[PDB]
């Protein structure tokens, strides 16, 4: 009458199944040691700028470390390589209006926003960084302003001998001449029609950088505070690439808190009351657009 | 833009 | 005959091992959430192990 | 014998024995499922912010005032790495070196993973291109030392139970030595509500028992490297084993932030793998047998 | 914990 000992057979079947289960649990532990795979990767190649990196052997556009001559320590940038050997150094980008561009002097000096390998994030590199890249010895830099509206059209604006001054000069925007492009020369000023002095007071050529906490414009009040941005303000602007992102494009005076256009504008291409969908500011050594 |  | 007093000692060794294994597996799964695609959603049953252990306390006494 | 009654003890014996088999099958199905989910790993897209500095403190002075992942470079000689920054808690500028919130990362690893750094720095906030939420990670014993020998550095240990109560453990001076000195910890100037577990030890212990739970002046110990203040001959009788993982152990701990993550909070000796009080433990607040839901360690310059 |  052995109804028992049969329970020992299942007990031996259980113990054996518990022993091998612990071995399978130990196998599971080994696969759960890795962290989450980050898509964002920094490339190993470094140099003076994105062009110097492109000369070293870099092919794809992504995130790179650069170190200018007079810079204290290296910093991250987004480089654009088109396959022709050209390496653009992007310092400003606008896409969706996710990043707020109403920032102070220190935030515009050091930089704000985010840097993506795909180039789909909004950022301002920082006035201190742009100055160190642009004012490298001998060869000057060429500024390219890429603009895109909500219809799908694209326009470019080129500027020769692009230079940003030091912090002591309040980061002054200086260039030799307007190289060309279908976007037009908005840094020269625009005749809006409101006053015969519009062309003179909307020019950005030889103008100091201005934020809400640091006023350096040719206006009695504060251009950077009224428009809510950091820009080389005059009285006040014709091109306003760091402005408020208006969804759709067309915005009226009623949408503005002050009563003065503050959207991403470029008077030479579109009207005063039109905000751009995409904006890109990138620089390259001027010898690259030669031969 | 411009200021009056 | 006999050979039952060893079995109640045997299941006592398993219930203290399985309850320990239940928590061990629970801790070793939620650890693949920051490693693998997804973690297996599960709820811990400690009451059933404890009530079955209290059930054997009436057996021994 | 006339009334040789009970096979009820055998019927109950069979009922529990068959109940265990169903649970063995249950656990077999749960482990086998995760073996398939682990063919493909989790993915994050943490886009690096433009603003950089030497630590989460230099960033907030430069204008980084949002709590997210930041890329820091303490020194030009050392490679830049990712770290989570607390910009909201107590003026901000806190460099997160340890984080516990869920159970997504194993903290029972070797000497090498603790030396280099394991876990997830930050996870993505939904609908955003940047990683604003922190993850479970140990920064790395090599990264932390430096981050304490660059100048006067303060330590903030924050923890939360499983019902919402918050307490803090703040230390004015915090320095960890290099690998040559087995990452020896030094803490001073205590302030907080959680209880002094590092300098004083456990509150519910008297005499030598409290003294052997002191963390101040102890070496780092992982389950492959015995450096604790526990003199023994048995290989199993170690503090890193039978407990969480890598921590400045003595005999053995009053605080174990790098412990096993127990769900719910309440756990007992029979639930523990070796019988000892492993897990996220801070004895000066809840005792030995309670695991914390949240546990974070963060550092900042003391100017 | 404490190891006596
Ligand atoms: C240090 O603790 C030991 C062990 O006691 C254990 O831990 C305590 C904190 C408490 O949780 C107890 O329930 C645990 O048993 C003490 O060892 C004592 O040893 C004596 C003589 O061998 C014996 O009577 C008891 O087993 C122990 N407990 C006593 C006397 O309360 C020891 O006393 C503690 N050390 C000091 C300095 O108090
Ligand atoms: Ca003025
Ligand atoms: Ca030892």
């Amino acid at each position: 009458d052995s109804s028992i000992r049969y329970l020992q057979e299942i007990y031996n079947s259980n113990n054996q199944k518990i022993v091998n289960l612990k071995e399978k649990v130990a196998q599971l532990e080994a696969q759960c040691q890795e962290p989450c795979k980050d898509t964002v990767q920094i490339h190993d190649i470094t140099g003076k700028d994105c062009q110097d990196i492109a000369n070293k052997g870099a092919k794809q556009s992504g995130l790179y470390f650069i170190k200018p001559l007079k810079a204290n320590q290296q910093f991250l940038v987004y480089c654009e390589i088109d396959g022709s050997g050209n390496g653009w150094t992007v310092f400003q980008k606008r896409l969706d209006g996710s990043v707020d561009f109403k920032k102070n002097w220190i935030q515009y000096k050091e930089g704000f926003g985010h840097l993506s390998p795909t180039g789909t994030t909004e950022f301002w590199l920082g006035n201190e960084k742009i100055h160190l890249i642009s004012t490298q010895s001998a060869i000057p830099y060429a500024l390219r302003v890429e603009l895109e509206d909500w219809n799908g059209r694209t326009s470019t604006a080129d500027y020769a001998m692009f230079k940003v001054g030091p912090e002591a000069d309040k980061y002054r925007l200086t260039y030799a001449y307007f190289a060309g492009g279908d976007a037009g020369d908005a840094f020269d000023g625009f005749d809006f029609g409101d006053d015969p002095s519009d062309k003179f007071f909307t020019s950005h050529k030889g103008m100091q950088f201005s934020t809400w906490d640091n006023d350096n414009d040719k206006f009695e009040g504060n251009c950077a505070e009224q428009d809510g941005s950091g820009w080389w303000m005059n009285k006040c602007h014709a091109g306003h690439l760091n402005g408020v992102y208006y969804q759709g494009g067309t915005y009226s005076k009623a949408s503005t808190p002050n009563g003065y256009d503050n959207g991403i504008i470029w008077a030479t291409w579109k009207t005063r009351w039109y905000s751009m969908k995409k904006t890109t500011m990138k620089i390259i050594p001027f010898n690259r657009l030669t031969i | 833009g411009p200021r009056p | 005959v006999q050979h039952i007093q060893l079995l109640q000692k045997n299941v006592r060794a398993q219930l203290v091992d399985m309850k320990r294994l239940e928590v061990d597996i629970d801790i070793k799964i939620r650890s693949c959430r920051g490693s693998c695609s997804r973690a297996l959603a599960r709820e811990v049953d400690l009451k059933d192990y404890e009530d079955q252990q209290k059930q054997l306390e009436q057996v021994i006494a | 014998t006339v009334n040789s009654n009970i096979p009820t003890n055998l019927r109950v014996l069979r009922s529990i024995l068959e109940n265990l088999r169903s649970k063995i099958q249950k656990l077999e199905s749960d482990v086998s499922a995760q073996m398939e989910y682990c063919r493909t790993p989790c993915t994050v897209s943490c886009n690096i912010p433009v603003v950089s500095g030497k630590e989460c403190e230099e960033i907030i002075r430069k204008g980084g005032e949002t709590s997210e992942m930041y890329l820091i470079q303490p020194d030009s000689s050392v490679k830049p790495y990712r770290v989570y920054c607390d910009m909201n808690t107590e003026n901000g500028g806190w460099t997160v070196i340890q984080n516990r919130q869920d159970g997504s990362v194993d903290f029972g690893r070797k000497w090498d993973p603790y030396k280099q750094g394991f876990g997830n720095v930050a996870t993505n906030t939904d609908g955003k291109n940047y990683c604003g939420l922190p993850g479970e990670y140990w920064l790395g014993n090599d990264k932390i030392s430096q981050l304490t020998r660059m100048g006067p550095t303060e330590l903030l240990i924050e923890m939360e139970d499983w019902k919402g109560d918050k307490v803090k453990a703040h230390y004015g001076g915090f320095t960890v030595q290099n690998e040559a000195n087995k990452y020896q910890i030094s803490v001073n100037k205590y302030r907080g509500t959680a209880g002094n577990a590092l300098m004083d030890g456990a509150s519910q212990l008297m005499g030598e028992n409290r003294t052997m739970t002191i963390h101040n002046g102890m070496f780092f110990s992982t389950y492959d490297r015995d450096n604790d203040g526990w003199l023994t001959s048995d290989p199993r009788k170690q503090c890193s084993k039978e407990d969480g993982g890598g921590w400045w152990y003595n005999r053995c701990h009053a605080a174990n932030p790098n412990g096993r993550y127990y769900w719910g909070g309440q756990y007992t000796w029979d639930m523990a793998k070796h019988g000892t009080d492993d897990g996220v433990v801070w004895m000066n607040w809840k005792g030995s047998w309670y695991s914390m839901r949240k546990m974070s360690m963060k550092i900042r310059p003391f100017f």
